[PDB]
């Protein structure tokens, strides 16, 4: 009576509030994993877009070495620059 | 027989998790590398371009900049590429303690 | 862009001076912050495997 009156159904009551517990955990730990790696790609995708940048600005310098500041070359880059900048701000 | 279930859990996991930090960081480690690369393979590319470009015919005055610069650009990515290698080669030194814990 | 349309030849030794010192600059502070994100990615993998 008292065993299986309260005892058991009890137990069962706790196996579920753990597999209940277990569960919305588990849920918890795969936003935290997306989360994280949500982060992460922002992060790259960012590293990477400034690299687009910096490869057009690096060149650029260079051409500033041969001298001419009338070379098509190096008034050409320093208007890309500008252009790559600009859209550097829409996007991102 | 239960603990044997568990212990092994134990090891298994925190492994299995490490092995995962591990992964991870060699994916970026790679990016980094790679990226370096296409960073530099890029300016370079228009630079060598240009060279090829500007001396068509010998550009006398220009002559001694573009040595110069030559030498710069090819000289950093020497460097660079290099470097990337480094990277690249320790990340995988750097599963091989995992590798054998897990065997 | 401007002041070289037709080639200034006072400022011209500036003008090369200073497109040397903002890029040059820019240069490194782009590297640095490229640098500055991609440790921010590398902090994250410790704790994704604790996770797992
Ligand atoms: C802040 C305009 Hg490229
Ligand atoms: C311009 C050779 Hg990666």
């Amino acid at each position: 009576g008292v065993v299986e009156g309260k005892l058991i159904p009890e137990l069962k009551n706790k196996l579920k509030s753990v597999q209940n517990f277990f569960t919305t955990l588990s849920n918890t730990v795969k936003q935290a994993n997306k989360d994280i790696d949500a982060a992460k790609l922002k992060l790259t995708t960012e590293i990477a877009a400034i690299g687009e940048i910096k490869t057009e600005t690096e060149t650029t310098r260079f051409y500033v070495d041969y001298d001419d500041l009338m070379l098509s070359l190096l008034k050409e880059a320093a208007k890309k620059m500008i252009n790559t900048c600009n859209e550097y701000q829409k996007r991102h | 027989l239960s603990r044997f279930k568990q212990e092994y859990s134990q090891a298994a996991s925190v492994l299995v998790g490490d092995i995962k930090t591990l992964l991870m960081d060699s994916q970026d480690k790679y990016f980094e590398a790679t990226q370096t690369v296409y960073e530099w393979c890029g300016v370079a590319t228009q630079l060598l371009a240009a060279y090829i470009l500007l001396f068509d015919e010998y550009n006398e005055k220009k002559a001694s900049a573009q040595k110069d610069i030559l030498i710069k650009v090819l000289d950093d990515g020497i460097t660079k590429l290099n470097e990337a290698q480094k990277s690249l080669l320790v990340s995988s030194q750097s599963f091989n303690n995992a590798s054998g814990k897990l065997l």
